[PDB]
């Protein structure tokens, strides 16, 4: 999809099949941002994302944006 | 237009514009681009919200937003439904809902989202007005049960609580009325939700660590703090009592309701928490058991005699606890008594799961033996709880250790007071010229003063706890049920109380014999925990001095005073003979008659329950006797003896039953009768002097007290004196008193069997103790003493001697009585009787001129009867009487000395008396003839008499 991964001050477009899950979708930053794998939280449309549940199945869109937070 | 309805109607909930600048305390949205488009509508609302949370402002308090937000929706809604158009609006309030409810869950989730404030804050705000968090927490709660997310949610809330009250209030105790309600119903809230109560024991720190100290269980520990709620907290009491110390009783009696009325609803409160806890599940409900087991195994020092208190749980946190498990048992021992045997008896037939049962001693039973009945026994592993039983045995363990040890806190105090008064005396008399040593002393003064402040505020707070009636009712059923199930495992038939038990277990023993009795002692039984017995004994005792006592009048205490009962009755079962000294000390206060007259509140029981009136007479004589093999301590032998003998006074006047069974066993049952009064005989030959003795001490002690100009003639320590001086106090009115009761029972016993008095093994020794007592009590021995109020003591010579002359009266007409009184020259005398009669008189009233003419007539019949002896032996007493044969009455010509009586016999008798009977002819001992050993030096007297007497005449 085309997906922003605002904070109030940063941006990190990503591009990810919908079916794919949010495991994936973690790693798909991970190495394309700076910050580690267990240290990534997901939150979007209310709920907070699941390693284990695919990005469409929270049906996330294209010009969409999902928010982040730095897990210590 | 209507989509501009639905765009202000955001604008108002949110409290947020985007173009926008006046009118409202709104804020601008800045600076989003795609959010400065100038519609609005439903899909913005996640912008505006995300916005408002995350690229922040002065947006400080963000979870009250929300909650606002909330608020704002739910009134929006109402205001809505009765006009025009409700229904193109509904999708809006709908989202608003759907949003403001997820960011509410997340908020409470994880720490970074808001920039603005965190956890703590947030629940701060929350505690500070939880009414109006209420309806939208309900909301948050189930919306993370429904996307699997509560225990993240619990998480945030609850450790964030336990620092909310450890950290940012002074103190999280009864004062903070407004904040510890807030919280109580935080808990509530959340644990009246069935999947949060499944799972709340897996919060982070609902255990103690490894590390915790005892005293932070309830600071470190999730329930901890609410736990902690009562009125005997230092601060409680501080400002609620430390505040007017010198009010009336009216007034204090008014706080004291105030804060029961008060620990009630706290009760009430933990107890409806704790139980949905116990109902979630299994897991929550075993670790339940093993969070208050862990508390109990590490609080032990709460009953030793000077326990570290700053290093133990509170009195409130483990009284508190202790109620709320009374409260779990209570279900089970209900009167039917139809759900008793769903508590194991076996319960210690195995390795205990929870509780720490290293180092406690048992009923009858060592460590070698609990640990090998343990390999015989264990239980397959696997095979364990019961939560009941778990909880029942958990119940006992806090009624010990948890209200034991609150009580005998409070029972210190009154000495810690007076003590502490004292040292503050003495610190004000000091002058103190130097600037430095006057600061100090001050400093020292202001200290103590502050402990005095503290000890007295809590005793009072803690007698309003003891003197609640509605609560210290529970934990006395409980007793009473726990009394009924212990007489269960005790039946050997394990039927009672739906069958009669019958006593006594093992026929009665007629030297040594602990081994014997701890071998057939029962089983499980004697492997239990003495503190299954000291926990409800500690307690019914303690209890006794208050007037609202759970104890007086209760339908119940039947079960309690049956078990005691059962206790003395059966020695096997019970081998602590202080505890024992407890059981028979409560009976007593039982006994006690009533301020009125009327019978003490036990009286009842003891005629009419068949399993105490079978055995409590019996019970009682028995033990009279048993305590004497090392039973210095303080439920002593002697204090045992004035317990029982105040309860054997009492059955004798007030109930007719015990007054048969009394004069029965002395009838039919001799031995047993006769072992009992020998004993009371004996102890009798010497309490009256034990008791002027301490009294000489008192003096001794106070006369060195008062020297001044001191010799020191030593002075050793002004305490260990002070220490001594009490020392010699108690053992006078121990002494005394039970010489006073001694005597009351010798006479109103010999008034109805005077004839039981007067066989050989008592009689000699009767008249010589009454005749030694009465040399006392009517010479300087009693007419020297003076001591201010000898009341205090237990010290009256008059009733004493009116009782004592009583006793010559009632066996006036046995004659071997009136001979043996005749026949002691160690203290006979006409003239006692004289002085008596003249002591009695100077009481008016006290004695009777029909008594006093009975007396005389007494004092003139053994007058005789020693003249006509004294005649007798002048005129017909021609042999010596050491050379006469015992059994013969005549000149021995070969004596012998028998070596288990040591009597002297002519040798021709005891070959007569052995022919026949192979012993001992006076104590029935093995005897033959040939143990026999001559009495040369006897024999040569007896020839040099004879020789004398051929020579002459
Ligand atoms: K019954």
């Amino acid at each position: 999809l085309n997906i922003h991964i605002k904070s109030g001050q940063d941006k990190w477009e990503v591009n990810v099949a919908p079916e794919s899950t949010v495991l994936q979708f973690k790693e798909a930053i991970n190495k394309a941002n700076g910050i580690p794998v267990a240290n990534q939280r997901l939150i979007y449309s209310g709920k907070i994302l699941k390693d284990d549940q695919t990005v469409e199945s929270y049906h996330i869109q294209d010009g969409h944006s999902v928010h982040l937070v730095k897990s210590q | 237009s209507p989509e501009f309805r639905s765009m202000t109607a955001i604008e108002d909930i949110l409290q947020i514009t985007t173009d926008p600048s006046d009118t409202r305390g709104y804020s601008l949205l800045k600076s989003e681009e795609v959010p400065q488009g100038s519609t609005l509508g439903v899909d913005f609302i996640d912008t505006l919200l995300l916005y408002q949370l995350t690229e922040n402002e002065k947006l400080d308090k963000p979870f009250e937003y929300l909650n606002d937000c909330f608020r704002r929706n739910q009134q929006q809604k109402r205001i809505t439904k009765n006009k025009p158009n409700a229904e193109s609006l509904h999708s809006t309030f709908q989202e608003i809902d759907r949003l403001v409810i997820g960011y509410g869950v997340v908020a409470l989730q994880i720490e970074n989202f808001c920039m603005n404030g965190a956890f703590i804050n947030y629940i701060t705000g929350i505690v500070s007005n939880v009414n109006s968090y209420t309806d939208f927490l309900s909301q948050i709660i189930q919306r993370a049960i429904l996307e699997g997310t509560a225990l993240d949610l619990l998480n945030a809330v609850f450790p964030t609580l336990l620092e909310y009250c450890n950290k940012h209030v002074s103190h999280f105790d009864l004062n903070e009325s407004v904040i510890y309600n807030n919280v109580l119903t935080i808990f509530e809230l959340f644990v009246t939700f069935k999947p949060i109560a499944e799972i709340f024991t897996k919060i982070d720190g609902f255990f103690a660590d490894y590390s915790c100290k005892p005293q932070d269980f309830e600071r470190k520990t999730i329930l901890g703090p609410i736990l902690s709620l009562s009125p005997i907290e230092a601060a409680v009491a501080i400002r609620n009592y430390g505040d007017n110390l010198l009010r009336s009783k009216q007034q204090t009696a008014m706080i004291h309701e105030s804060l029961q009325a008060e620990h009630k609803v706290v009760i009430d409160r933990l107890f409806f928490i704790v139980d949905k806890l116990v109902r979630g599940s299994l897991n929550s409900r075993t670790d339940m058991i093993s969070y208050f087991a862990h508390i109990a195994n590490k609080n032990h020092l709460r009953r030793a005699d000077h326990p570290p208190f700053k290093e133990l749980s509170s009195n409130g946190f483990m009284s508190n606890i202790t109620l709320l498990l009374v409260r779990f048992s209570q279900p089970f021992l209900d009167i039917s008594y139809k759900k008793i045997d769903k508590i194991d008896a076996n319960y210690f037939n195995n390795p205990s799961l929870f509780i720490d049962l290293s180092g406690e001693t048992r009923l009858n039973s060592d460590f070698k033996e609990a640990d090998a009945f343990y390999d015989k026994n264990r239980k397959t592993a696997d095979s364990k709880p019961n939560f009941i039983s778990d909880c029942f045995f958990l119940t006992l363990t806090y009624l010990h250790y948890g209200l034991g040890g609150t009580l005998s806190f409070e029972e210190k105090m009154g000495s810690e007071i007076k003590a502490l008064k004292e040292e503050i005396e003495k610190v004000k008399k000091i002058a103190a010229n130097h600037d430095v040593f006057a600061r100090f002393i001050t400093a020292q003064l202001s200290k103590m003063e502050k402990a005095l402040k503290t000890t007295e505020s809590l005793r009072f707070a803690l007698q309003g706890f003891f003197a609640h009636r509605s609560l210290q009712l529970e934990v006395f059923d409980f007793i009473c049920g726990a009394s009924t199930f212990l007489i269960r495992v005790v039946d050997p038939e394990h039927e009672f109380p739906f069958k009669q038990i019958k006593l006594p277990l093992i026929p009665d023993q007629i030297v040594d014999n602990a081994d014997f009795l701890r071998a057939h002692a029962p089983v499980p039984f004697k492997y239990y925990p003495e503190f299954v017995v000291e926990g409800p004994v500690n307690y019914s005792l303690y209890i006794s001095k208050y007037q609202t006592s759970p104890i007086f009048r209760n339908p119940r205490l039947g079960s309690f005073v049956e078990f005691t009962t059962m206790v003395l009755r059966c020695p096997e079962l019970v081998s602590n003979p202080h505890l024992k000294g407890k059981l028979v000390q409560l009976l007593s206060v039982g006994a006690m008659p009533l301020t009125d007259n009327s019978p003490g509140f036990m009286m009842d029981i003891f005629e009419h329950d068949e399993l105490v009136n079978k055995n409590l007479l019996y019970a009682l004589l028995d033990f009279y006797v048993i305590v004497e093999k090392t039973g210095s301590q303080f439920y002593d032998k002697f204090n045992s003896r004035y317990s029982i003998s105040i309860i054997l006074e009492e059955l004798y006047y007030k109930i007719p039953s015990y007054k048969n069974q009394l004069i029965w066993q002395s009838q039919n049952n001799a031995d047993f009768f006769v072992r009992f009064v020998a004993r009371m005989l004996n102890d009798l030959t010497f309490l009256l002097d034990e008791g002027l003795s301490n009294l000489a001490e008192v003096h001794n002690i106070q006369n060195e007290l008062d020297n001044r100009a001191r010799g020191a003639p030593r002075e050793e320590e002004d305490k260990e004196l002070q220490t001594r001086l009490a020392s010699a106090s108690r053992q006078a009115k121990s002494s005394c008193g039970l010489a006073d009761k001694s005597m009351k029972l010798f006479e109103i016993y010999s008034k109805d069997i005077p004839a039981a008095f007067v066989t050989p093994e008592i009689v000699y020794r009767l008249a010589s103790m009454l005749n030694y007592n009465l040399e006392s009590l009517v010479g300087p021995k009693c007419g020297e003493l003076k001591v201010k109020d000898p009341q205090s003591y237990s010290f009256n010579p008059k009733d004493l001697l009116k009782a004592l002359t009583t006793v010559y009266i009632n066996l006036s007409e046995q004659s071997e009585f009136i001979s043996a009184v005749a026949k002691d020259e160690r203290s006979f005398n006409r003239n006692l009787f004289v002085r008596a009669v003249d002591i009695l008189g100077r009481k008016t009233g006290l004695a009777s001129p029909e008594f006093i003419e009975k007396l005389l007539n007494f004092a003139n019949k053994a007058e005789e009867q020693r003249k006509a002896d004294e005649e007798e032996d002048l005129e017909y007493g021609d042999v010596p009487d050491e050379f006469l044969d015992p059994l013969m009455y005549t000149i021995m010509k070969d004596p012998v000395i028998l070596p288990a009586s040591k009597m002297n016999i002519d040798r021709s008798t005891i070959k007569a008396h052995l022919l026949s009977d192979s012993t001992d002819p006076f104590n029935r001992m093995p005897l033959k003839l040939e143990d026999v050993t001559p009495n040369e030096e006897l024999r040569q007297k007896i020839l040099c008499f004879k020789k004398q007497k051929k020579e002459e005449a």
